[PDB]
RNA sequence: AUGUGGAACGGGGUAUUGUAAGCAGCUGCUGAGAUUAAGCCUUUGUUCCCAAGAUUUG
RNA sequence: AAUGCCGCGGAGCUAUCAUCUGCCGGAUAACGGCUGAACGCCUCUAAGCCAGAAUCCGUGCCAGAAAGCGACGAUU
RNA sequence: GGAAGUCGGCAAAAUGGGAAUCGAUUCCCACUGUCCCUAUCUACUAUCUAGCGAAACCACAGCCUGGGGAACGGGCCAGGCAAAAUCAGCGGGGUGGCUUGUGGCAGCCAAGCGCGACGUUGCUGGCUCUUCCUAUCAUACCGAAGCAGAAUUCGGUAAGCGUUGGACCCACUAAUAGGGAGCUGGGUUCCUACUGAUGAAG
RNA sequence: AUCAGACACCAGAAAAGGUGUUAGUUCAUCUAGACAGCAGGACGGUGGCCAUGGAAGUCGGAAUCCGCUAAGGAGUGUGUAA
């Protein structure tokens, strides 16, 4: 668990997305963010200094694992392009003909189990079956719409809003076979993808998160080891 | 140049008022 | 920062390395500074300056000396008092109350006006009550009935101050 | 903000004329001058 | 009593009279400081505004919002036929200013220039320069004088070029003829190249170099007289005094647009200088149709950004700016995408006939 | 209870010199006699109103700025009993509101006689008149003034408490030790010389343990001092960290430290004390620790062991008292945290910038990073659109294939 | 401090077609219906010119229609859609059919939780909360 | 507590500082006729500045201190300059 | 004032509208027809016209 | 069919409803100093010197004396 | 966008209309160039031309600054200046060297010449407009202060540049500083100047 | 005189300020060495007594005495928790 600010914004999760084979960074502002990132794994993954549709929110706009990526209507061919060279061979590409946008708002994906926004059309929930090879199931997250960015997603462990009931929270981490915890980031911000971007082995959060949040985090993602 | 905020010449009414109030003011002080 | 931090810093670190010879400097160079300020400003902070030069100049004077000797519309245009009412008495320029001073004791009371006996200036406004100098007033003397004389201009002053006839 | 007529804004404008930011336009001029 | 409700002054103090500019071509009032570092160069060139278009280029300025992103800009297309050098001026510096001392000729002088001198060419006989024509082929020993004058006393140098006006596809004959100074080297430097520069011609390619910052100088348009409405942008006993916004000429005045960048300069027996790296597709920077009132580019043309003044076909002076202003986007590369050639009269759709033939049926035509 | 917000008092002279330069300077100042009688009214109306709202705005400023001692926590408002007498600071406020309404009542009645100026000069002395009764008025608080500016100095020097979080009160004998265990538990820099009662003042400092911050308060050694001391425990939800002289290396008898201590336990009720053998390295105590609460941990005080286990101890008597196959790459398990000092850490783009120009100068290239088979193409640029089609649509590795094929049928049709 | 608060970026020059005493339409899920613009942060001083704003930008909102408990506070609100025609900076000439925008606070985190509609990407980069808040962003 | 960056060119003739509470700048300065700056190995941080004339030598160091000057904060705690220690002859 | 001369029309390109009349059998001719410089571009097209009258100038 | 009504409508005009552009050299004021007397010490000042404000003066930009001027061309 | 204009839906658009209170008022909805913020189009006039062809007014006229005791004026004094002939616009021109920031009564001194200075003690009208001044609200630079930082207070040079939008109120703003020298509401019963355009002449 | 004067009882501001200059008037010491300047002494009862966390002349309350002298004040200021 890391502490990292883009610029001097607590929100990481909008402006980075992170998986298990990958980072992305935003393009234009201060590479200080994309410095941190290259510092902790430059040596395991690429890190892509990389813009969608020319602009900055690439963390919630794009929703990936560590199998495939997707981008929305608006992703220009330049930076598709330009995505597609950086990103190793293995990793596959897809253009998702989505009227939401938003990607890493109505996605929350992880390596092998997907929860999505409950009125997202048929055919981009197959194509996210076939690019991310996950299972996908519709479902809000404590009565909220937006999973991609009020949930945040690992292979080991996951986090939810408090607002969430006890039995909502068995119901979720039933349905996705990973342990779940409703916490914070960001001293008291609910918004927990926008606060926080984790793989399976590394966690960053922005540098406003309290001590007992980054133990949350740290707790639920076992990543003292 | 007078290179002065105030004119140093002075008008007419001026210069004949203080014959007129200087006087006076021996008057008063006698 | 606790308490006294800076001198705990002056403590611990000391002062700035320049701070003794510079003030030295400014206050051997302050006896230039004065005689500057004085033949250079001008307007309201020269006056208050040659006025509070004169006052310390006056006081560094006396304590040498006490230095050397231990070694050694029809209205009234006048404040009034309370047909025949013909002119406005405004109930703004009425006052009620006013500082008779004693001439034995030499105190000052605030004092309700009892009446108003006569105006020098005119015995006309007497009966309008109006207040004007040199006017003989009777007020109560009871916390000391006697008359006074005002000793100013009500209509300037706006305070009515007045010494009592005893 | 200070205004272009700073006096230090003419100094670091100076300064930057004064190294290589000029450079550039120094053999820029011999490019033509030469061909 | 003081002014209630204040505002800024509704014009500018420092572009009165306006009045008509007394010239119609573009005048240099300030030619960048010489320097004896640096030999020889030219300062300034003249070209015609043929018209505007738009381009696409990637903009790769660090620390912007926009950084690494495609961007549209309106560029404006001047097309610059090669100048013929045919004199050169010595100014001395005298207590009252510079002093043209002398002025020297080039012996062979085109109808273009010749043009200049006359109101009427068809009636003149034609008299200009003859005599000294005749002067230059018996003795040069004279003219070598007047070099050795230059070069002796003057302290700067200017050659007088003109421009081939006859290249460019406009209905006027006379050539613009104005003096560049030569800044750089020492005088009998810049005499030795305006000599050796005699009667050949010098071009754009040699001026200017496709990234630099130049002043474009030249007369606007003209929008007649005009009430203090828009003229001026208006919403104690005394006379009327010139601050107050009055209605007279608009328009027709001298200009000077500082800081210019050129994002092109193509070559016209080049068939690619419409085309970039990111378009191919074999195409002219004249759009579809020809330049809406001034006709083909066949020649030289610069592109720069922005608008420039004064309307279509008239003269402009391409000046190197007098002083050094390093601002990142002075010193910044261009890299053009895009280049948009569609028809300006109307609402074009086809970059090139070529193109549209595919997407069109087959015309009966 | 952040005191150093309060603006800085002028003395009675300052006072009167802004005020008056304000009214000069701000207000017109050029007036005839021949103008209508009703100019010269308002003239001089405007400036003894122009005074008497510039006198009530300052005033003002300091009755807000100023703690209300009872709408304040308990602690504070104590706190502020022994440093500077509620009475006296009380009764210095309420003479300056009281001067404001004088101020205001002086202003309003020779507003109100100036509606019945007849010449310009009887005018002249009403605002003369009322502008000096201000000012009289004003020159009365010399000494309300003068006291609250020393408060108000004396104020922004103390430090920042917090009763509401978790705090752990340390108090004892005088150089007893405690000042060395405040110092080595909380970053605090507390001053320690052989001076007695150097702490003349109580000093807080945070400590973070147990994923919480805790505010220790170190108060004076056991006057004014005292008073304050006592006052700190008085009210102030923590527990006590008294500190004994086990070998009495600090110049006070180990006795009457227990003797001392027994006699607080009145007001250290409700709380975890700490029987601290304070210079350890450097009967009676049977009492003390027959309370129990009292925590008997050694402090060697010359060799500074045991203050990280009393610390420690407490911290926790005191929060007592209140198929997913993760992948990771095996270079991951082999890699060397990015630390600068290190030669063998790799550089990063950070440190490119600072060498290239830094934030705004260096373009950071793009295309620098891309899986290519070269990295000489490293910089071109790829055509993107020819004769009204995109070259994107038609990337294929093996769109050679499609065009032979091709090839084969066009000269299928022409034949 | 609400003048460019929690920005994030500059934002670029835009058209403006919502000036004050607009109505426009609220596009959080918190409740309010309708929205009266009252001012617009970081105007200057000119002369008879009526405040106006544009996407992204942060203005002070009245709750015309809405859920009471919403009401009685002039609060922020973040235009996040305008029907008048603006250019982007890529050149592309851009106008939603309808002025939407949501209740936002002084620091920049809304009160809603999903917003009903498009989202300009000016909008949303000027502001990560709506971009992490929004559903799909155009 | 940020260590002052001296650099001496042109042999002492020109002095460029950096680093000066953290300073990103470069404080450059150009001594007057008949004055060279120097380093001295005897004492560390520890300036000299040699020559003929008085007022040469002086009106540098006074250079040096105005120019390394601290702005906007509290001098009576930020002590952070560069001040002169000892005036004296060479011989 | 006999020229890479000018002008009037004509063609082509480019644009505006929207698929004409008629022939017919909505469909085909027919993205046709009409307009296109009056402050659009071009012209091996045809026709036509100019090496003239007056005034002031050392 | 007094521009019968409606749609589109080039060109022109136009919109902070569109796009572009807006710069550097001296002298100082408050003030900080150097040397240095007056006054065998001291001192920013008296003789001199340094640094120093969006300030003043120029550069740049606009106009061009229609009674300011220079160079060149032809010259019935 | 939709009365944000104005004292105010004057005038247009909705076709004028729905509900309340006493035709008026208010409210919500609706409409719109009143407004942000002006732009464009047409006709007439103005422009020039051929013909015809007045009147009012007229001591003489026609530049400004300071002074001319006043009434300062155009004639007078001292200066800036000053070059024919004209054209189209627009309408400008037909009373102290005062004053300012520090109140009134009494007493004690007492530098000094019965006063006696400072002190010291006793008591209650708004809508738009050119320019100037600094007596500076903001911006630039400085000094002082418990000024740790941030934020801030006071004071100095400083008028170069800004000092808003709405019904004292509430927002924005870096700030909403103070003054000098075409128009409307409630309240009492020719020439000259300015601006553009030609123009004879060494 | 970095906003001089030609002024005209310099009468309104006017009472006065100035390390600007030139003249005077009245008292002071001075080759028994003047002022200043550098060298030094500037003490010991005594940290006098109340006053106090800590006050030794110098936070603070009356003086403020004495041995020595050529002189060292219960102390002119800075400063020290002392």
């Amino acid at each position: 668990a890391l502490r990292a600010q883009f610029e001097n914004s607590n929100e990481i999760g909008v402006f980075s997305n992170l998986t298990n084979s990958y980072a992305l960074v935003a393009l234009g502002g201060s590479e200080n963010f994309y410095s941190v990132f290259e510092a902790e794994l430059g040596d395991v993954v690429p890190v892509v200094h990389t813009t969608i549709g020319g602009t900055r929110i690439i963390g919630r706009l794009t929703c990936g694992n560590r199998k495939g990526l997707l981008v929305p209507s608006s992703t220009t061919d330049n930076e598709l392009q330009h995505l597609r060279n950086s990103l190793p061979d293995p990793v596959k590409i897809q253009r998702v003909d989505e009227r939401l946008s938003a990607l890493g708002n109505i996605v929350a994906c992880n390596d092998y189990v997907a929860l999505v926004h409950p009125d997202i059309e048929r055919e981009t929930e197959e194509i996210i079956a076939d690019v991310l090879d996950v299972e996908v199931f519709r479902q809000t997250v404590a009565g909220n719409v937006l999973t991609g960015s009020y949930c945040a997603l690992s292979n080991q462990g996951a986090l939810v809003h408090p607002r969430t009931s006890i039995q909502e929270q068995d119901e979720l981490s039933s349905l996705l076979q990973v342990p779940l915890v409703a916490g914070t980031i960001n001293r008291g911000s609910d918004v927990i993808g926008a606060g926080l971007v984790v793989n399976d082995w590394c966690a960053f959060a922005g540098l406003d998160t309290t001590a007992t949040e980054l133990a949350v985090c740290e707790s639920i993602f076992k990543l003292q080891d | 140049v007078s290179l002065k905020k105030k004119s140093k010449r002075r008008t007419t009414r001026l210069r004949s008022r203080i014959e007129k109030k200087a006087a006076e003011s021996k008057r008063k002080q006698k | 920062p606790q308490n006294e931090y800076i001198e705990e810093s002056i403590r611990k670190h000391g002062r700035r390395f320049d701070h003794e010879e510079r003030k030295r400097k400014k206050a051997a160079r302050e006896a230039h500074d004065a005689s500057l300020y004085a033949q250079k400003t001008r307007g309201i902070k020269a006056k208050l300056y040659q006025e509070k030069r004169r006052k310390e100049k006056i006081q560094m004077k006396k304590t040498i000396k006490q230095h050397e000797e231990r070694n050694a519309k029809r209205m009234i245009t006048k404040a009034t008092f309370v047909k025949y009412e013909r002119f406005i008495r405004p109930m703004a320029l009425r006052q009620k109350k006013a500082n008779v001073t004693h001439k034995e004791l030499g105190v000052t009371m605030q004092l309700p006006i009892i009446g108003v006996k006569k105006n020098p200036q005119s015995p006309t406004y007497t009966q309008l009550g109006v207040l004007t100098k040199g006017t003989v007033i009777e007020v109560n003397v009871s916390e000391l009935g006697k008359y006074a004389q005002i000793t100013n201009n009500p209509e300037l002053d706006g305070c009515v101050n007045a010494l009592l006839l005893t | 903000t200070s205004g272009p007529r700073d006096n230090n804004r003419n100094k670091w404008a100076k300064k930057h004329l004064k190294k290589g930011k000029r450079a550039k336009n120094s053999n820029f001029s011999k490019f033509l001058k030469k061909k | 009593s003081h002014c209630k409700f204040e505002q800024p002054r509704h014009g500018s103090l420092g572009f009165l009279p306006r009045k008509r500019a007394s010239r119609q071509r573009g005048k240099v009032k300030a030619f960048p400081k010489d320097d004896a570092s640096k030999p020889v160069h030219l300062t300034a060139f003249l070209g015609y505004k043929a018209g505007m278009t738009h381009i696409v280029r990637d903009l790769d300025r660090p620390g912007s919002k926009m950084h690494k992103r495609e961007i549209l800009e309106a560029v404006t297309v001047i097309e610059t036929p090669p100048m013929v050098v045919v004199g050169v001026v010595g100014y001395v510096e005298t207590p009252r200013g510079l002093r043209s001392l002398t002025t020297v000729w080039a012996e062979h002088l085109s109808e273009e220039v010749k043009r200049r001198f006359y109101k009427n060419w068809f009636k003149s006989k034609k008299k200009a320069f003859t005599k000294y024509a005749k002067k230059y082929a018996e003795s040069t020993q004279s003219i070598n004088r007047e070099l050795e004058r230059i070069k002796k006393y003057c302290s700067v140098v200017r050659v007088l070029a003109h421009t081939q006006i006859r290249k460019t596809p406009l209905a006027q004959k006379k050539a613009h003829l104005m003096e560049i100074q030569v800044n750089g080297g020492s005088v009998a430097d810049k005499v030795e190249w305006a000599r050796e520069h005699f009667e050949k011609t010098v071009d754009i390619k040699s001026t200017f170099e496709q990234n630099e910052m130049i002043d474009v100088i030249g007369v606007t348009r003209g929008k007649g007289n005009e009430g203090t409405t828009a003229r001026w942008g208006t919403k104690h006993p005394a006379n009327v005094q010139w601050t107050v916004a009055r209605a007279g000429n608009a328009g027709y005045m001298h200009r000077t647009q500082l800081n210019s960048k050129i994002y092109r300069i193509g070559a016209g027996d080049d068939a690619k200088n419409a085309s970039t790296d990111f378009d191919a597709t074999e195409k002219r920077i004249t759009p579809m149709g020809g330049f809406v009132r001034y006709g083909v580019v066949e020649n030289d043309f610069v592109m720069l950004n922005g608008a420039t003044p004064g309307p279509v076909k008239r003269v402009l002076t391409l000046r190197k700016s007098l002083l050094t202003h390093t601002s990142r986007k002075a010193l910044e590369p261009v890299s053009l995408k895009w280049i948009d050639t569609a028809s300006k009269f109307g609402h074009g759709r086809f970059q090139t006939p070529a193109e549209a033939k595919q997407f069109l049926g087959t015309l009966k035509k | 209870a952040v005191f150093k917000n309060i603006t800085p008092i002028p003395d009675v002279n300052t006072f009167l010199d802004v005020v008056l330069s304000r009214t000069q300077r701000k207000t017109p100042t050029v007036i005839r006699s021949g103008f209508k009688i009703s100019r010269i009214r308002g003239f001089y109306g405007r400036k003894v109103k122009f005074t008497q709202d510039t006198i009530t705005e300052k005033l003002d400023s300091i009755l807000q700025e100023f703690p209300k001692l009872n709408d304040i926590h308990p602690f504070h408002a104590d706190l502020l009993n022994i440093l500077y007498d509620r009475d006296h600071l009380k009764i210095a406020l309420s003479q300056l509101s009281t001067a404001k309404h004088l101020v205001e009542n002086v202003a309003r009645d020779y507003i109100r006689l100036l509606k019945y100026g007849d010449s310009l000069y009887r005018c002249k002395q009403l605002k003369r008149a009322a502008l000096g009764r201000m000012a009289t008025i004003i020159k009365r608080q010399k000494s309300s003034l003068e006291f609250l500016e020393q408060v108000r100095q004396h104020l922004s020097r103390l430090p920042a408490i917090d009763p509401n979080t978790r705090t752990l009160l340390v108090c004892g004998y005088p150089n007893v030790g405690k000042s060395s265990f405040m110092n080595k538990v909380t970053r605090a820099q507390v001053d320690v010389q052989p001076y007695a009662f150097t702490t003349k003042s109580l000093f807080v400092g945070h400590f973070d343990y147990k994923y919480l911050r805790w505010q220790v308060i170190d108060t004076p050694g056991i006057n004014t001092i005292e008073m304050q001391s006592i006052t700190a425990m008085a009210h102030l939800r923590s527990a006590v960290l008294y500190f004994m002289d086990l070998s009495e290396m600090c110049g006070y008898s180990v006795a009457a430290q227990v003797k001392l201590y027994h006699s607080i336990k009145p007001l250290f009720a409700n709380k975890v004390t700490i029987l601290v053998l304070n210079k350890i390295d450097a009967e009676l105590l049977q009492t003390i620790i027959d309370d129990g609460n009292v925590k008997v941990v050694q402090t060697s005080c010359v060799q500074d062991i045991g203050v990280m286990d009393v610390r420690t101890t407490a911290c926790e008597a005191l929060l007592a008292a209140r198929a997913r196959p993760a992948c990771i790459p095996d270079s991951v398990k082999t890699r060397r945290a990015y630390d600068a000092n290190d030669p063998n850490r790799r550089i990063l783009a950070r440190d490119i910038e600072a060498a290239n120009g830094g934030a705004g100068v260096y373009n950071v290239e793009l295309r620098d990073k891309y899986i290519l088979q070269d990295p000489s193409w490293k910089y071109d640029r790829m055509p993107e659109l020819l004769d009204g089609k995109n070259v994107a649509d038609f990337v294929d590795p093996e769109i050679e294939a499609k065009l032979l094929a091709l090839d084969e049928e066009e000269e299928r049709l022409e034949r | 401090s609400r003048g460019r608060g929690a920005a994030s970026g500059t934002k670029y020059r835009m058209t403006l077609g919502l000036p004050v005493q607009a109505i426009m339409n609220c596009a959080d899920n918190s409740g309010a219906k309708n929205l009266y613009i009252v001012s617009v942060f970081g105007t200057g001083a000119r002369l008879n010119r009526l405040p106006a704003a544009s996407c992204g930008d942060m203005v002070l909102a009245t709750v015309k229609k809405g859920k009471p408990d919403l009401r009685k506070k002039i609060m922020p609100a973040i235009v996040v859609r305008q029907r008048k025609a603006w250019r982007r900076k890529d050149g592309v000439y851009l106008y939603f059919e309808d002025n939407a925008g949501v209740i936002v606070n002084p620091k920049g985190e809304m009160k809603g939780s999903a917003i009903t509609g498009p989202v300009a990407k000016e909008c949303a980069d000027l502001w990560p909360r709506i971009a992490s808040n929004a559903g799909t962003v155009v | 507590h940020f260590p002052i960056n001296i650099n001496l060119t042109e042999n002492g003739t020109v002095v460029e500082i950096r680093n000066f509470l953290g300073e990103r700048i470069t404080r450059v300065i150009k001594c007057l006729p008949g004055v060279t700056v120097s380093i001295s190995s005897a004492v560390k941080d520890e300036i000299i500045l040699e020559g003929n004339s008085l007022e040469n030598v002086s009106q540098s160091a006074a250079n040096i201190k105005q120019i390394c000057n601290v702005r906007n904060k509290d001098i009576r705690k930020f002590l952070d300059g560069i001040y002169v220690s000892e005036r004296g002859n060479i011989e």
